[PDB]
């Protein structure tokens, strides 16, 4: 006798399957996100934004800034000592 | 002929396999194997209707 028809119907393989919850996230996600971005590194942009670029980057941990900075701070105090003297 | 009909029918079993609500559909379709497999033994069982009154 005639096959039944339950295999016509299908409305509980295309939202009965765990992806679904997945694809409605990554259709978000991924459509929505600019390939590419701005600039990294641009803060304090007065020529420092230059400071930032050659110190404070993610490229490097290169120990510059820190000397700079340090020396910064026995000018500040030394500069003193002869405005004290 | 069956045999189509039977090709069809296998394959949509191995489909039927990659869904679940074939339940009684496969019942379905072992039925009509059953009664397409009768007509078969039918057909080899029938003699002509009369009598050889040639040499009977």
């Amino acid at each position: 006798v005639s096959t039944l028809i339950p295999p016509k119907v299908v409305s509980s393989k295309n939202i009965g399957s765990a992806p679904n919850a997945k694809r409605i996230a990554n259709v978000v996600h991924f459509y929505k996100s600019l390939p590419q971005g701005p600039a990294p590194a641009i803060k304090a942009n007065t020529r420092l934004a230059r400071y930032k670029a050659k110190y404070f980057d993610g490229d490097n941990a290169s120990g510059k800034p820190l000397w700079h900075f340090a020396l910064g701070i026995i000018a500040f105090g030394y500069s003193m000592e002869y405005y004290f003297h | 002929a069956k045999s189509a009909a039977n090709k069809l029918d296998w394959a949509k079993v191995i489909s039927s396999l990659r869904i679940t609500g074939s339940t009684a559909t496969q019942l379905s379709s072992f039925k009509k194997r059953n009664d397409e497999a009768r007509r078969q033994l039918l057909e080899l069982q029938s003699q002509p209707t009369e009598v050889d009154f040639s040499h009977y």
